[PDB]
């Protein structure tokens, strides 16, 4: 029951049979029952400002008029 | 599907123009912040970002614990006047300043809270007299159940109560609880009361606390040093660390600018002056 | 689980609609039981000690 | 086979539940549920208000007692009704609505006590008034005492005081206070809480005019009617008590033309 | 609820000792400043004392600090009031008050407004006979 | 400055005619019958937060030359489906001038503001007898 | 096929009715509980339903440990009178209260037993010498099993009572014991004695007590401080907690409401007043 | 159809038959019928003794009287048969052995008496002592007094006659004799023999333990509890009476071991 | 030999190539020969509370008259 993920790797070791290049991944393992018990998997997702910086009824349509 | 840790877009190229396309002049009373890039204003070129937004995501954020408090117990002589003291303390974020504010961001929020248990221990009484390794029991009294009373009552019987048995001198102490709240979601504000005053009732009898309620009881934290009473008294400290993890927010609010003064919103006079001097036309 | 105003529950309460009505030789005072429960879609959570029992000493 | 039965009922309309085990099954005036007002037949323009469970419900007038010595007891609807709830709030508010009404009325006895009392719902109710030199001389007040109801006599008294007159209804018994024999009242839809027999009666009443909606401020639509037909009486006593007691709840509740509250002059 | 079952009526002079107790054994969320309340008939329902379930912080009214001191039975479980040197102008019916969740008396320290179970009330006069 | 959290049910809620916020903050000193009332500093908008910020919220302003009005649709928003109305207040409508009123060159201008507010989905459960608060 | 921590049935829409069908009506005296729901009396909506009885699950309700006893231990200096404290506590879950009426709530049960041993020491007298960190060895002495006389006898072998040795500052001692019972199922209360007084006997060669039998004997455990004698004194404490995994319950019955007295069901005088006061007519 | 109901019932076991016509359905308890031992639930090895009929059949004890003072009574069962006929012959001869009952109570009065009567079946009703010195102290024959059980007391009596105590049960009312409140005796299968509707409460106790068989001389398996839940009023008079009666059959009975007579002293 | 279950999760983390979604499960080892010595599954069962609400020998219809 292994959760298997990938690192995007940052700094490069001079390797690519092994290291550096070819896909590093990591495992992991859920011992707990409760999820609450679980780490952080820190595979989030983005989404758009949209619902915070235009909240307007009308489409914004950045080249036009904001008033028309 | 963008991920926290994916590439934000790239800045592509672009030359000049002259016309009807107006991308700079807009109307913020619209509400609305214009959804600007560097192409609009200027003459950019193609570039390729490598920038991502990996370490500012909800998670990410409150990745860390925080000391929420700081508890205090003893174990002194048997021949004590004093009781021997166990420490009693009321769950909440609010009593430091540096996780509250970050909390305060938002509105309202879900996570499941770890904690972490560090404890300190020294001598007080300047004697040569000796101690031998002490345990402590944390025992969590959640709303209902009986608080202690003695460091020596009924209740550390723990039957139901969770608790945690901290050999001292090890690694420190950590549990998780998951999402507790009696809401849908954790509320960091709240606009009301507890109760409703009514008119044929008195005013003493329909009193309540402004922002107060149960939303935010989650009992106590009681914690003793099991050892039985020793010649030479010793003194502790248990320093508790909170990270939420697994966390969701909602609504965003501007962050504490003058420094807190109680668990509400209320601040205190001459504390209300946060920033400094600054002429208009200096850079 | 507590007495608590922010989690009240309300209010639980008996009248008489028309009254008791009884012939002669029928004793005029009568008692009344009454009992709870839960229904099929009750639950509960986090499990803490009673407090209505306890050891002194 | 199951046990079911007509005496042993239950109705329920809202927060609220009726429970009884003597009842002589249950009536529909003119075979017609009250029901909403239809686009076909519907007038006023504007959206209408449908109030549902919230006016919707069973609603305990004020308990009556029953004697040797009473005549009887009436009351209005929707008159009855004006301060419950949430119901009178939306009749305060709107110029025009409609609505049917399930009226269920209560009273037990022993079965050492006996008497019959009859339950009519007479619509259009135009009770009569007290003065021999005035028409049609009952305020609207007198008309209208709400809740509490009023009551029939077993005599005429004209009203003498031509200063200030009384300008009330002065309904004869067994004139159904109308000026027609209460023996024929039975042609309205009705039932009979006859001691022996049955504790209550249940009438299901729709709304009742001459157009689809009015103004139920100005005027009732169905009237509550109740007079014993036989005497009470219990074992050799001589001053015997039973109380009375009724509950009715609006159905199919709508109002329209919505306004500032009404403000009438009740006393 | 607690338990809060109060006694004390004794009209002693102006210038007697008189001590107020209320009941507290059972240990809900206890009662933190606990609380006295006074309701004088010519005026109404006032707080007076209270000291904290664990804490000192113990609040005074104005009117009766020095001669007024809240303390209790962190174990035997009741709450003591000594109110010594006693005016006539205490004469009113006393009353204990459970604040529970101990921040209900750290925020705004004194009780009132953080008290949901309710005493009994004695009355005390302090009169010239 | 002696209590937190002190204002009373009737202070904090003022109904229709609402409230407004202050330039300096006052501190009650009349610990004999305290004023229990919120004193909220338009610069830390009430809350001890900078005004600047404020546009977080869902705002739109009202500036003069370009719009007469301000229009804003607001959810029901809290913690959980329904709550208590008459125990607690979801949403609140702060108005402050962000650049000052002039006209012309006169001394005492006066512009008149007017709120007209529309529920929208309006529900309601737990019908019983009616609640008769306390407001003063 | 309904787990326990499935979600309970979703409360479904219904409107107004009028008939001969009676949910309101029925007769407790038959001994059954009117089986109702909201849509019964009330008119309500369609409700999709999210909790769940997965806290209240035996399994779960009894998952937690709980101090059932607290035992002595100690090393003096050899030149002392009195012999060197060893302790020996019969296994029951009787001596204490909280774990016991939980147990009580059932008539039998049966389960797995895991006990932890959390051990606590200090110095008693007041003086400067020094102690070296002790071991403690518990062993379980089973019914019939010759039971320690001295510190140092020959019972301490341990060749087949099984006996753990725990060294101070470490991990708490536990160990796991399946379903001892003699009978199929735990008896947590006994309607009976063990002999029968017959007719031609002594009225003492008869008797027994009432409600006691071996269906509860589990023998005792016996612990002691391996640590030779020491100059200057160390006394110890080794509390115990005991919970009953893969449990399994029978027969409810209710809790106890006056404080115990005894292993029995007998109550003394002056604590059967459970409850307090309170009006007919008042919320 | 037939006019079949759960009021009017016939109970039949051997050569005795019981009938009533004011029941209240029946109970049984933890909805198990009572059983023979299974073979893969069976532990001693001899072959065993199923007397059948011959000991399964309904037993009736001796009558007690209900009055506005009594405060409750109890019995033990098997103890309760243990001299009645063939059963307790069967059970004073081997060792072993397993039974469930029909226990079926007895008291109908008037339409115009009233009252309700708690039967509660307790698995192990371990009563509690009267000593405040000494616990489980009651002695074998004070625990067991047979066909005439005992009764509940409305206040607490410590024994302190220190020399030669009384060694019995001092069972409390309120705490169900138990220590437990009364008001949660309803976990027990039970019913309530309530006057207006029911003269009778039958329960079908199967057999209860913590093993397949146990010696029933030495050990009760079930208790029979029956307190006035409302208390006992007629007419007007000061002093009524209304008797109860308890009749019960072992069901399913066997036994094993058998041996010499068993002579216990139970005095 | 390992024993991988599922967890009903709670608290969601904005998560779902990874934790919060998909499906997220725990293993378990037995590493003791004796069932005594394992722990608790806590993957339980519900029932009817029939044998306790309606002991009743004759079927209970709840809108029917409970005596007929
Ligand atoms: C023995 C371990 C203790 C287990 C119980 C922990 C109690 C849960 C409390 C969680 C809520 C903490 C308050 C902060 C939440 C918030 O920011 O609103
Ligand atoms: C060295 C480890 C000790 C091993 C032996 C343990 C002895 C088994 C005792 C289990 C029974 C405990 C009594 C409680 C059961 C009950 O509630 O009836």
């Amino acid at each position: 029951g292994a959760q298997v993920s990938s690192q995007k790797v940052g700094a490069h070791e001079n390797s690519n049979r092994a290291y550096g290049g070819s896909t590093i991944n990591y495992t992991t393992i859920n011992y707990y029952r409760d999820s609450a018990s679980n780490a952080a998997s820190k595979q989030d997702f983005s989404q758009d400002p949209s619902k915070f910086t235009e909240p307007i009824k009308d489409v914004l349509i950045k080249t036009a008029p904001m008033l028309n | 599907a963008a991920t926290s840790r994916d590439a934000l877009p790239n800045t592509e190229a672009s030359g000049p123009t002259h016309s009807k396309e107006i991308p700079a002049l807009t109307a913020v009373e619209t509400g609305a912040t214009n959804p600007l890039v560097p192409s609009d204003t200027v003459q950019t070129r193609h570039v390729v970002q490598h920038r991502s937004r990996s370490e500012s995501s909800i998670e990410s954020f409150f990745a860390r614990g925080a000391c929420v408090t700081i508890m205090t117990v003893d174990n002194p002589a048997s021949t004590t006047n004093k009781d021997k003291l166990f420490a009693v303390w009321k769950i909440t974020y609010k009593d430091t300043v540096q996780l509250r504010r970050k909390l305060e961001f938002f509105t309202y929020s879900r996570f499941d809270m770890e904690l972490t248990f560090v404890v300190t221990a020294n001598f007080t009484e300047t004697n040569n007299g000796h101690a031998l390794n002490q345990v402590y029991q944390i025992m969590y009294v959640p709303p209902g159940a009986p608080v202690p009373e003695k460091w020596d009552d009924y209740t550390w019987q723990t039957s139901s109560n969770p608790s945690i048995f901290y050999t001292y001198g090890t690694a420190p102490a950590r549990i998780s609880v998951p999402y507790v709240g009696i809401s849908n979601a954790y509320s960091h504000f709240y606009d009301g009361f507890s109760k409703v005053p009514l008119k044929d009732q008195s005013a003493a009898l329909g009193d309540s606390l402004y922002g107060a309620a149960s939303l935010n009881d989650f009992g106590i934290l009681a914690v003793r040093v099991v050892n039985d009473h020793n010649p030479t008294k010793v003194t502790s400290k248990i320093r508790v660390y909170l990270k939420p993890k697994h966390i969701r927010v909602w609504c965003p609010r501007p962050p504490r600018a003058v420094a807190y003064y109680g668990p509400g919103v209320d601040y205190k006079d001459g504390t209300l002056t946060p920033l400094s001097t600054k002429d208009l036309t200096t850079y | 689980t507590i007495d608590d105003s922010f989690t009240e529950g309300g209010y639980i309460s008996v009248f008489y609609q028309t009254r008791i009505v009884v012939p002669l030789s029928t004793p005029r005072e009568m008692d009344i039981l009454g009992f709870v429960s839960a229904c099929n879609d009750f639950s509960v959570r986090l499990l803490r000690d009673t407090t209505h029992i306890e050891q002194k000493a | 086979a199951c046990g079911y039965s007509d005496r042993v009922l239950q109705l329920t309309l809202g927060n609220s539940t009726i429970t009884t085990q003597e009842a002589a099954n249950s009536v529909v005036a003119y075979g017609r549920w009250p029901e909403y007002l239809r686009d076909s037949e519907a007038n006023p323009v504007d959206q209408p208000t449908e109030p549902d469970v919230a006016a919707c419900r069973f609603y305990t007038l004020d308990t009556v007692s029953w004697t040797k010595e009473s005549r009887g007891w009436w009351w209005k609807l929707p008159d009855a009704l004006r301060d419950m709830g949430l119901f009178g709030q939306n009749m305060y508010y709107h110029y025009l609505g409609r609505s049917g009404y399930t009226v269920h009325v209560q009273c037990n006895a022993s079965k050492f006590h006996q008497g019959a009392l009859g339950v009519f719902a007479v619509p259009e109710m135009c009770l009569a008034g007290d003065s021999n030199t005035t028409t049609m001389h009952t305020s609207y007040q007198n008309a209208n005492p709400g809740e509490k109801g009023g009551t029939f006599t077993g005599t005429f008294t004209p009203d003498n005081n031509q200063t200030s007159p009384a300008r009330r209804f002065c309904p004869v018994d067994y004139l159904l206070g109308n000026g027609t024999l209460l023996g024929n009242a039975f042609v309205f839809p009705h039932q009979i809480i006859n001691l022996r027999t049955n504790n209550c009666a249940t009438l299901v009443l729709p709304y009742v005019n001459s157009l689809s909606i009015d103004s139920m401020v100005k005027h009732n639509n169905w009237g509550i009617a109740i007079l014993p037909l036989a005497p009470l009486n219990f074992a050799s006593e001589s001053s015997p008590e039973i109380p009375i007691t009724l509950t009715i709840a609006p159905m199919c509740c709508e109002f329209n033309g919505l306004r500032n509250i009404t403000l009438p002059r009740l006393q | 609820q607690v338990q809060l079952q109060e006694s004390g009526g004794g009209s002693v002079q102006t210038g007697g000792s008189l001590r107020l107790s209320c009941a507290a054994s059972e240990y809900t969320q206890s009662s933190a400043c606990m609380g006295w309340f006074r309701q004088a008939p010519g005026k109404e329902r006032e707080g007076v004392a209270g000291i904290s379930r664990f804490f000192g912080t113990a609040y005074y009214a104005d009117s009766v600090k020095g001669r007024f001191t809240i303390s209790q039975d962190k174990a035997k479980n009741t709450v003591y009031l000594q109110m010594n040197s006693l005016k006539p102008e205490d004469t009113a019916i006393y009353y204990c008050a459970a604040g529970q969740g101990c921040l209900t008396t750290i925020q705004a320290l004194g009780g009132a407004y953080g008290y949901n179970a309710w005493g009994q009330g004695t009355q005390v006069t302090v009169s010239s006979h």
